């Protein structure tokens, strides 16, 4: 994952199981 | 397993 | 994922499972 | 994936499953 | 996937099961 | 991952389990 | 196997 | 398998 | 296998 | 297995 | 692969070479 | 692979060589 | 790979070479 | 790989070389 | 690796060779 | 390059 | 390359 | 490269 | 590389 | 990528940008 | 891709992008 | 990647980036 | 990768970023 | 990477910057 | 390299 | 995307 | 994003 | 983001 | 981000 | 980031 603007609201979740990048 | 529960 | 503007907004969910990329 | 203009509304899940990408 | 503008709506469900992009 | 902005908003929840990177 | 209740 | 309900 | 309940 | 309840 | 009931037989030799899956 | 029920059976040879999955 | 069920019989023999998963 | 029931029989060899997981 | 009943048999091998895990 | 020789 | 030979 | 010979 | 001889 | 017999020439570019195999 | 006999010429550019293979 | 006979010529840049294999 | 026979020849660069293999 | 016959040759440079293997 | 002789 | 400019 | 520029 | 430039 | 400058 | 100049 390359140049990622991850801006997370109110109340997100976010969840990454395993990854492998 | 992801389990997950929101409100 | 190149460039990705994620921007998640009030109450939401994302779950990305055993991703490769 | 490439520039991709992720905006999540009010309660709205996503769900990716074992991508490769 | 590119130049994709998702913007889910209110109680909207996406769900891409095991894709290979 | 190479140059993530990640800019965490307000009660915003992100587990990363297991990645490989 | 996703398995997603909504509500 | 993708096993969603909705309501 | 991802199980989640929304409310 | 992550196990995550929200409120 | 989902619900795959693979049940070799007597002798039977499968080979899967660089599967992405 | 999800829901995978495998049963080799008498002198069965199975090789799966470098998957990403 | 989730919920795999494997039971090798007799003299089966599985390789599974540089899988990424 | 999650939830593997991994019941080998009589004589089975299993060989994972190299595995990243 | 999560929730793995491995239940090896008689006379069983198993041989992990460099996993990253 | 897999190189099975049965028998 | 596969390269299987059968008795 | 996987060179098994089966008996 | 793997190399396995059964018998 | 199986067999290949890449033999850059002069002044040759070759970029291979997040490649699966 | 299997057997691919690549002989770039003088000033040759090649670009695979996220190829899958 | 099997088998690869790479013989970079005068002059030749190769560059990878991010590959899973 | 298995069975490389690498050979750079004068002046040439190769670069590998965040490989898996 | 198994059998690898690296032999680099006049004035080459190669990196690999955080490989997983 | 694995080299495992059975029997 | 890519983005090449040849000369 | 690939950005090469060839002399 | 792969950035070269080629004299 | 890979940055090469050749010559 | 590799940063690399050749000559
Ligand atoms: C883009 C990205 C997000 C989370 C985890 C990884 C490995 C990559
Ligand atoms: C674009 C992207 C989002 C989440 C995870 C990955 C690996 C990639
Ligand atoms: C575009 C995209 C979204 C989520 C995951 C991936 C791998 C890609
Ligand atoms: C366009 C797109 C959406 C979700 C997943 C992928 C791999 C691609
Ligand atoms: C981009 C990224 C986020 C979290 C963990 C990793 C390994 C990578
Ligand atoms: C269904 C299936 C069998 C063997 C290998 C894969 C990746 C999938
Ligand atoms: C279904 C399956 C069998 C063997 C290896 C993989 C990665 C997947
Ligand atoms: C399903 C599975 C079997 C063996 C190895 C892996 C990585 C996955
Ligand atoms: C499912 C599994 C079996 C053996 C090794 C790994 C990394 C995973
Ligand atoms: C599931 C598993 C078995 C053996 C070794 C590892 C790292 C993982
Ligand atoms: C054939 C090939 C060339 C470069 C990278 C990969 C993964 C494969
Ligand atoms: C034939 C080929 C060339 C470059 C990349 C791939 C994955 C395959
Ligand atoms: C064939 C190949 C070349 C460079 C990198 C990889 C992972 C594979
Ligand atoms: C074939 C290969 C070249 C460089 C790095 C890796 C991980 C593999
Ligand atoms: C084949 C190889 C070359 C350099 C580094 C690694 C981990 C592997």
């Amino acid at each position: 994952c390359d140049n990622i603007k991850h801006v997370p609201g109110g109340g997100s979740v976010q969840i990454v199981y395993k990854p492998v990048c | 397993s992801v389990q997950i529960v929101y409100k």
